[PDB]
């Protein structure tokens, strides 16, 4: 019957319009997040090179590449 | 690699000379980073006296607890 | 047909029903024990402070601002 | 900062003056804590002897194991 | 949108402010909402303990198995 | 719009699928490890009693209680 | 807490009476300790000579590079 | 709800007690479950050493990849 | 189990042993995995100097960013 195939077509509609939040958000706070991580593990570094008296050129990091810029 | 020059264009160090300087671990995001954070910054500032500290330019919205300051 | 969009909407539902393990729990005790040892890391300062000799107001701490009050 | 005072309200010491009394190390929870334990404490305490044990007002299952009374 | 104020009248949100209130998401049908159900209401509500559940004031034959509580 | 879903639910069931390391030979190894540490805090206040002639009763330990046992 | 008596059940000092005995301090895990170790034991035992050494009866993954033995 | 007793009754957990026995999260189904499931049961076995796996009674029709054992 | 021998045939691990050459864990699909992507591997390698990173020989739209080497 007609009234049917309506009906199923309103169901698509109404699934098809589903609202859907804002992932920009969460995908944003753990890049930060990580971001936040990988730069403070270098804290260490840092501070054992200042405290020792060595020189920029001198201070060795054990920095690797990040996919994430940062 | 080392302090004066890194292998990542996106990392930078801010090292002291003196006694009256502070120290500075500059990351800008880009790469693989979303592109609405494409461009910004987070940065570690150490103190001459030596307390870190943590601060970012991103969206306030972004920003976890530890750098809402 | 509209038998399987009623499908589809039964494991809608089920989906959204999947029960919450109740995070608090480890969420709090992730904070009790970083607040555990930050506060643990004054230990020594108070220690050799004690040991010294020293009065409250001569102990100098090392004490940084922590995002939580603890 | 100092013992006498300190640079966070949430953060308090009491300081021996004599040889027969105790030191303790008292932390009050807020600012960025969880809403369900925003206003307990944790508190080191240093008997005259110079024993440390650690203590804690937060329900038990959030106790860790190192302060369980 | 904050939970404060929301994007749209039709979407509430209960916010606690201590440690024994319980956190409330309500939203009241309408719009594009059949008839029948233009004002009924669907809310999650979370436990102080920290424990979601569902219910709703529509008729039991339109209540999913997730909300017949 | 049924596949969709289908895809879901095994996207699903490949996640909760994730192997599970065994957790148990860290925490082991760092209990052990403290534990070391403790008992080889008190080689010092031994060592220093057998060598001043004490007894085992005049030997002062300044012994705290652990959590762990041992 | 002294060596004839310790503070707790879980630490033994076997101590010296003479000048060819060697010295012990046992610590057998428990309490807080994982199931798997609860009943094992950890030792530093010290030859008349002088010399310190330690023995775990622990499973060889658990043991650390110091006490390999 | 603890591991000695769960506010489930469709929910049980087998509690070691001792390092030579496992451990297991059993759950049965029930209501809104099919009636074709209705009284089988999927468990997760941890063994003493500490390996995790999963087995549950209902058909291999719809069994998922993670528990086809 | 061992790096020398693991219970999986899908996995190996090249451990270094002269101090001057690479670390590797290979992982090589199948069982569960997609037909298309069935025989293909995904393998980490470590340099002499500590450095850690992905790669596989997966297509490229299949490659997460981490791995895209």
């Amino acid at each position: 019957t007609l009234i049917e195939l309506m009906i199923v077509v309103a169901i698509i509609g109404i699934l098809a319009a589903i609202a859907i939040p804002q992932y920009q958000n969460y995908i944003a706070k753990s890049q930060v997040s990580r971001v936040m991580s990988e730069t403070g593990s270098l804290k260490t570094v840092i501070e054992t090179c200042i405290l020792d008296g060595k020189t920029a050129a001198n201070c060795e990091l054990g920095w690797t590449n990040s996919n994430l810029l940062g | 690699s080392t302090a004066a020059v890194t292998g990542q264009t996106g990392l930078t160090i801010t090292y002291p000379a003196s006694a009256t300087e502070s120290a500075a671990i500059q990351g800008t995001f880009g790469n693989s980073a979303a592109i609405k954070i494409k461009n910004q910054t987070l940065t570690w500032t150490r103190t001459p006296e030596g307390a870190w500290s943590c601060a970012t330019t991103v969206e306030a919205k972004f920003k976890p607890a530890g750098c809402a300051s």
